RNA sequence: GGUGAAAUUCUUGGAUUUAUUGAAGACUAACUACUGCGAAAGCAUUUGCCAAGGACGUUUUCAUUAAUCAAGAACGAAAGUUAGGGGAUCGAAGAUGAUCAGAUACCGUCGUAGUCUUAACCAUAAACUAUGCCGACUAGGGAUCGGGUGGUGUUUUUCUUAUGACCCACUCGGCACCUUACGAGAAAUCAAAGUCUUUGGGUUCUGGGGGGAGUAUGGUCGCAAGGCUGAAACUUAAAGGAAUU
């Protein structure tokens, strides 16, 4: 289970089927600077690093 | 208009139809 | 040297069938497939239930060394559900992912030329 | 009273139409006054794209947006939330803001 | 509106308008001598003849049927009236 | 169990069976698609008597190597055995389900005709068409309807056509004559004074009925 | 199989699945739309035949020829009835497991028969656009289907305008819509409910508080089912429609 850390340079906006996934950008430290956003949920703010598990996906609208 | 009372008729006419059934028949 | 094939993939709202099928149209292999593995009874048709059939699906593939087939992807159709639901795209996803020869993913909806009418009364279903 | 004027219908010079069914409950409806929806959507979640590009042969498959229809009696139209209430003064206007 | 003077209206009004509906009756469409190319048959057709008229001497069947005005066909020279 | 047995290991299939090739018409770039598997070809019910006669949907991409022969895929059938490769005769051609499903879109008509055909040999064909009005370069009209004698006279030509080219030559000419959609090319300039009519295409030609043995074309298909 | 979750299934004599071929019947989904056609019930594929019909074309003719209309007739959604015909995943009652405080409301499986055709009834409905049918006048816009009226328009070029195809200017006819009244209205709202105490273009009708009750009783039609016409006595001072809190 390799573990990688990231940070979000801008909230987004919560969506889902009942508020499913909670828009974490993940500037996934090592691959920074980037808009890539992966499966995250929880309390959001920016200025936290937390834990993803793989540094590359993709994903459309979370039905 | 209300209908809770035209659902009572519709009953009640189903009530006169099985009567008016057991006399005539 | 690529032998291809359908994975004839058949997604319900339960229990989604997997049958590796050579372009041979008739040929399916170890009928024994996702209705054996996650037994919750509410589980048949979940996402794990999919890619866990999709690793069984590599596994196949390769001891049977077909590397290639193509996709399907089906609802029950006739007068329900034709539009498949969650019980496709793990098992989709894992196989592609999993060390196969992908190739014409397409839909055999079978919209019927309107055939019979629906199954419930004029009423239908309460909720 | 009058709430709706087409009915909920639109269909005004007409009077009868054949049925249609659901397909979430398998219910009946006339045609137009229901509530139907056709869906030309990715025949894959692009949280797939990039997997799915790399091991398939004959690079650059074509991807083929899939199209297809549901049918919903209003009950299953409002149950899986599709359509939002509104108010008189608001539900005249019709030109769907997507 | 709210003042006019529609006694002699202008032509305009009455081009931009439909028969049956005018001040003053009349019709619009109106004959037509037709010239055939042989023997000089100066003939008169209306332009909704609505059945085969052809010209007298020689057999050149002038104006085919038509949903309205006739349709001269091809050869003929036409002299409105 | 839960699944109950009421009564009232399985292995190794590759050895107790083997692989045969696809053969296909020689206008097919490649006299090969795929494999298919079978029973041990021992006499005494051969199982390629259970061979011959089968039916396989393959790809004209695949066989005539250009991309945009993609949404539409041929039928073939299994025809008889050369040993290790099965020379398979024509059978059909359709569109995809998906692409056919994909072309049908709101604000124009669609116009369907049908026809049955035989063939200057005995194999009796049935083909069918679709084809739907086009929007002017300068057309505002959204709606773009094509009214009843129109489409009458539209559908008629295109019976014609098709009557003009089957019953007219031979099996893979057919094939070659629809491959490049020349058909279509006459089609579109015959019928463009009537309607604009663009998205003319042809579909769902099918077999019917062919003599008893013709053991010509199933061994002249090759050498 | 299933929503919030179970029973009932054949088979290791073969199965929910895989394709390969044979038969009934329903219906033409997608395009099928604030879009057609009819009197209204309705009617969706393609074709032939039969007539019918409307609308527009009209510098044809008949010369008040008519509009509604108790009596009388025809059609008449679905249900049922008689017989015959057909007999399939799509079915009232009846079996059938749990939700079973109680399921003979829900809900899954099995499912007669109406579901369908032919010969005859049957004559209702949320047959309501809840706006009877004519016809006469008035407000602004745009779209749209069937016609035509012009335009060197454009493209296809059978072709030059146009008739194919569209486009733009004018209409006349089909379902309408959005602003909309000053005028209605009790109001929600009005393209008819406009032109109404500043009361009358013409006709066919139907009802005077609610129940009792469209009930009884007579006729009458039908084989019943059933309608059609269908009162009181007694009881009661409210039922009731819109619209806001
Ligand atoms: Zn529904
Ligand atoms: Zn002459």
């Amino acid at each position: 289970t390799p573990v990688t850390l990231a940070k979000v340079i801008k909230v987004l906006g919560r969506t889902g089927s009942r508020g499913g996934v909670t828009q974490v950008r993940v500037e996934f430290l090592e691959d920074t600077t980037r808009t890539i956003v992966r499966n995250v949920k929880g309390p959001v703010r920016e200025g936290d690093i937390l834990v993803l598990m793989e540094s590359e996906r993709e994903a459309r609208r979370l039905r | 208009m209300r209908a809770k009372w035209r659902k009572k008729r519709t009953r009640r006419l189903k009530r006169k139809r099985r009567k008016v059934r057991a006399r005539s028949k | 040297s690529q032998v291809f094939g359908v994975a004839r993939i058949f997604a319900s709202f339960n229990d989604t069938f997997v049958h590796v099928t050579d372009l041979s149209g008739r040929e399916t292999i170890a009928r024994v497939t996702g209705g054996m593995k996650v037994k919750a009874d509410r589980d048949e048709s979940s996402p794990y239930a999919a890619m866990l059939a999709a690793q069984d699906v590599a596994a196949k593939c390769k001891e049977v060394g077909i590397t290639a087939v193509h996709i399907k992807i089906r609802a029950t159709g006739g007068t329900r559900s034709k539009t498949p639901g969650p019980g496709g795209q793990a098992a989709l996803r894992a196989l592609a992912r999993s060390g196969l020869r992908i190739g014409r993913i397409e839909d055999v909806t079978p919209v019927p030329s309107d055939s019979t009418r629906k199954k419930g009364g004029r009423r239908g279903r309460r909720l | 009273p009058k709430k709706r004027a087409s009915n909920g219908r639109n269909k005004k010079g007409r009077g009868h139409v054949k049925p249609v069914r659901c397909v979430n409950c398998s219910r009946s409806v006339p045609k137009d006054k229901a509530i139907k929806r056709m869906a030309i959507r990715n025949i894959v979640e692009a949280a797939a794209i990039r997997d799915l590009s790399e091991a398939s042969v004959y690079a650059e498959y074509a991807l083929p947006k899939t199209y297809n229809k549901l049918h919903y009696c209003i009950s299953c139209a409002i149950h899986a939330r599709i359509v939002r209430v509104r108010s008189r003064t608001d539900r005249r206007i019709r030109a769907p803001p997507q | 509106v709210l003042v006019q003077d529609l006694l002699h209206p202008t032509a305009a009004s009455e081009a931009r308008k439909h028969k049956l509906k005018t001040l003053v009756q009349s019709p619009r469409s109106h004959f037509l001598d037709v010239k055939c190319p042989g023997c000089l048959n100066i003939t008169t057709v209306f332009s909704h003849a609505q059945t085969a008229v052809t010209c007298e001497s020689c057999s050149t069947v002038l104006c085919t049927p038509t949903g309205g005005k006739a349709k001269l066909s091809e050869g003929t020279s036409f002299r409105r009236k | 169990a839960v699944g109950k047995n009421k009564r009232l290991r399985v292995v190794d299939p590759f050895t107790r069976k083997e692989w045969y090739d696809i053969k296909a018409p020689s206008t097919f770039e490649n006299r090969n698609v795929g494999k298919t598997l079978v029973n041990k070809s021992v006499g005494l019910k051969n199982a390629s008597d259970s061979l011959k006669g089968r039916v396989v949907e393959v790809c004209l991409a695949d066989l005539q190597g250009s991309e945009d022969h993609s949404f539409r895929k041929v039928k073939l059938r299994v025809d008889e055995v050369q040993g290790k490769n099965l020379l398979t005769n024509f059978h059909g051609m359709d569109f995809t389900t998906d692409k056919l499903r994909s072309m049908v879109r709101k604000w124009q008509t669609l116009i369907e005709a049908n026809v049955t055909v035989k063939t200057s040999d005995d194999y009796v064909l049935r083909i069918f068409a679709i084809a739907f009005t086009r929007k002017q370069a300068n057309q505002v009209k959204r709606t773009s309807y094509a009214q009843s004698s129109h489409i009458r006279q539209i559908r008629k030509v295109i019976s014609e056509i098709l009557t003009r080219e089957v019953q007219n030559s031979t099996l893979a000419q057919l094939t070659s004559k629809l491959i490049p959609e020349v058909i279509n090319k006459e089609i579109e300039n015959a019928t463009k004074d009537i309607f604009p009519l663009q998205n003319v295409h042809i579909r769902k030609v099918k077999l019917l009925k062919q003599p008893k043995f013709d053991l010509g074309s199933l061994l002249s298909l090759h050498g």
